[PDB]
């Protein structure tokens, strides 16, 4: 079977401003098959009650999903997305970088 | 509006 | 402008973990407006955009009936595909379907689509004539022969040229405030040194709808395709999309570089430079 590994982007809905509520997004795309495990992390710990979009796919049949949660960024807090997929030996962690 | 089902594979 | 309606089905078997999950989503352009999920506590076609909420119970009941019937058919199709590819009942497999119609500014049909995949590879597709099929392999040729015998293409053609176009036009009118509004990108250029010798210029587009956009970097007026890092266009979660393009440049040469942005919401393509 041919399998495709996820692309991962971690980013905010609006330009980040410390103290102002926002949404933290983890967009996973380009993967096949569809089963995928995505966690949003705050200082390394799993954020509860993250929501996600309805499963859909691109013209090349690869799947995409958006995981998102409300967050209020600060200077000290570090955020990340942790992804596992059958194509990955170990979970992949992508850190949130305000300039990406 | 969605399409009715067609014959199976 | 031009517009599209698309439905996307995913049917995923899971031996030992119940019957295959069936998920359907419906879109107009880049706006999702319905969903169905057989794993929901009470599966139903459900609204996902404000302008579809006004449809009455007959709509929701009939779409739910159709999705339930489709889920049963695609569970059968997964069993059939196992046979056609000589596969074991032990593995998980996926059927995907995409179909819909494209219309021009006048609401006239531009073309229809109806294509299928198995385990992420092309299986069978309705050709642009809406009358003939392209099968990817000898398994899908069995389906093709069955569908030719049953004149399936004629049924799909009638849907794609008729109800598909008519309901797309209805949704575009009911949702005209959003579906017929292009939101132009908000743009800026950032600069970050990476060493004494080089810096990154990153061209940002934020807040735009629809998702289609072109972002390019030029050096002395020549496109820098091979040296530009382009991220996939990504949803912000508020209907809009985001994208950026970056190039690594020699220190002091920043003003040789220009970012060019094309988007339906812009009357004129934009040219941007780093402004220190």
């Amino acid at each position: 079977m041919i399998q495709r590994t996820p692309k991962i982007q971690v980013y905010s809905r609006h330009p980040a401003e410390n103290g102002k509520s926002n949404f933290l997004n983890c967009y996973v795309s380009g993967f096949h098959p569809s089963d995928i495990e995505v966690d949003l992390l705050k200082n390394g710990e799993r954020i509860e009650k993250v929501e996600h979009s309805d499963l859909s796919f691109s013209k090349d049949w690869s799947f995409y999903l958006l995981y998102y949660t409300e967050f209020t960024p600060t200077e000290k807090d570090e955020y990340a997305c942790r992804v596992n997929h059958v194509t990955l030996s170990q979970p992949k962690i992508v850190k949130w970088d305000r300039d990406m | 509006l969605s399409s009715p089902v067609t014959k199976s594979f | 402008g031009s517009h599209s309606m698309r439905y996307f089905y995913t049917a995923m078997s899971r031996p030992g973990r119940g019957e295959p999950r069936f998920i359907a989503v419906g879109y107009v352009d880049d706006t999702q407006f319905v969903r169905f999920d057989s794993d929901a506590a009470s599966p139903r076609m459900a609204p996902r955009a404000p302008w579809i909420e006004q449809e009455g119970p007959e709509y929701w009941d009939g779409e739910t009936r159709n999705m339930k019937a489709s889920a049963q058919t695609y569970r059968e199709n997964l069993r059939i595909a196992l046979r056609y590819y000589n596969q074991s009942e032990a593995g998980s497999h996926i059927i995907q379907v995409m179909y819909g119609c494209d219309v021009g500014p006048d609401g006239r049909l531009l073309r229809g689509h109806n294509q299928y995949a198995y385990d992420g590879k092309d299986y069978i597709a309705l050709n642009e004539d809406l009358s003939s099929w392209t099968a990817a392999d000898t398994a899908a040729q069995i389906t093709q022969r069955k569908w030719e015998a049953a004149r399936v293409a004629e049924q799909l053609r009638a849907y794609l040229e008729g109800l598909c176009v008519e309901w797309l036009r209805r949704y575009l009118e009911n949702g005209k405030e959003t579906l017929q509004r292009a939101d132009p990108p908000k743009t800026h250029v950032t600069h970050h040194p990476i060493s004494d010798h080089e810096a990154t210029l990153r061209c940002w587009a934020l807040g735009f709808y629809p998702a289609e956009i072109t972002l390019t970097w030029q050096r002395d007026g020549e496109d820098q395709t091979q040296d530009t890092e382009l991220v996939e266009t990504r949803p912000a979660g508020d209907r809009t999309f985001q994208k950026w393009a970056a190039v690594v440049v020699p220190s002091g040469e920043e003003q040789r570089y220009t970012c060019h942005v094309q988007h339906e919401g812009l009357p004129k393509p934009l040219t941007l430079r780093w402004e220190p």
